[PDB]
């Protein structure tokens, strides 16, 4: 189709070389928002689990300033290998430096790229399979209860049904301590050019889902991209 | 797909 493998996907969309492209603009909004959540709003703790990391690291760049350990996870093993190639500095890993430096810019140019990169590499110790449909999304791997579960652009796409979505939210809860943070970033797609129907139009329905899944909402913001910060009840 | 990730995109 429009990309052949996870690396082709990365080369097509994450090179960050054109400031006015649709991809750069989306990526800047996601990134400003993650900097706000993890650096300004002080969402912080010891263990963060990243759900649907795919082959990308952009969603972890501000987070690694706030969490001691980050576990990266994905349903697709091929996504994880591409990710590992970068973490291990293996040959011909994707070049994340442009996105890395952008984030260093947002954070006030207190650090240059390599130091930031090294801090994320040190934070990441486990690279695991996740299946949001499973009562134990990480299967049989034991992991202490976490202080944060982060899901950027995964849940809406991973769950066709509202009932699937709700169960995933409860499945994710099983990975968290009481009081533990849930950070979702996702899109509420418009009806334009749409074939078939979608979970939401829309703020109210996403909130109800999160609340009824067992969380209290601390904040919800449109960026149709949205960010939501919740705490497990 | 962007900004969905494989294999959703």
């Amino acid at each position: 189709l429009s990309h052949f493998n996870p690396r082709d996907y990365l080369e097509k969309y994450y090179k960050f070389g054109s400031r006015h492209s649709a991809e750069s603009q989306i990526l800047k909004h996601l990134l400003k928002n993650l900097f706000k959540i993890f650096c300004l709003d002080g969402v912080k703790g010891d263990l963060l689990i990243d759900i649907g990391s795919g082959p990308t690291i952009y969603q972890l760049l501000s987070a690694c300033e706030s969490f001691k350990e980050i576990v990266v996870t994905d349903y697709s093993d091929q996504n994880l290998q591409e990710l590992e190639k970068w973490l291990k500095k293996e040959p011909a890993a994707f070049d994340w430096s442009p996105v890395v430096t952008y984030v260093c810019d947002l954070e006030g140019n207190r650090v240059k790229g390599p130091e930031k990169e090294e801090k994320l590499r040190q934070a990441v110790k486990q690279v695991l399979k996740c299946d949001v449909t499973q009562s134990q999304p990480l299967g049989a791997v034991p992991l202490p209860p976490a202080d944060c579960v982060l899901s950027t652009l995964c849940l809406d796409a991973a769950c066709p049904d509202l009932p699937t979505y709700c169960r995933a939210l409860r499945n994710l809860g099983s990975l968290l301590k009481p009081g533990g943070f849930l950070v979702i970033m996702d899109a509420l797609k418009s009806s334009y050019y749409m074939i078939g129907e979608q979970k939401f139009s829309g703020r109210e329905a996403v909130e109800a889902a999160v609340k009824e899944a067992g969380y209290t909402i601390e904040w919800f913001e449109v960026i149709g991209l949205f960010s939501l910060v919740a705490r497990k009840l | 797909g962007f900004p969905y990730k494989p294999x959703f995109c």
